[PDB]
């Protein structure tokens, strides 16, 4: 059981270092793009509202 | 949104229903206003007569 383990952290391991690490500048991007999507809904829904 | 949207929609639908209605029931009501006058009119006349 535990070399099996070992086994499977290993192929974890593997399918990690596959990977790579995510730009920040596009998350930043990402995160203003939804904070403006955000903020117009917010309108939009207050204008319901008063409807 | 979308579900508010749709409620926004749904009443205004029944308020225009609404306003059409009594615009109808004011303008049956004016009428018949008239005709009773009328008729008053002709019942006296017919009192002369009579």
């Amino acid at each position: 059981v535990t070399e099996n383990e070992c086994q499977n952290y290993k192929r974890c391991l593997e399918i990690l270092e596959q990977m790579n690490e995510d730009d920040s500048e596009q998350l930043q991007m990402e995160l203003k793009e939804l904070a403006l999507e955000e903020e117009r809904l917010i309108q939009e829904l207050e204008d319901v509202e008063k409807n | 949104l979308e579900r508010q949207k749709k409620a926004l929609g749904r009443e205004v639908a029944l308020l225009h229903k609404q306003q059409i209605a009594l615009q109808d029931k004011g303008s049956a009501f004016s009428a018949e206003h008239l005709k009773l006058q009328l008729q008053k009119e002709s019942l006296n006349e017919l009192r002369k007569e009579c």
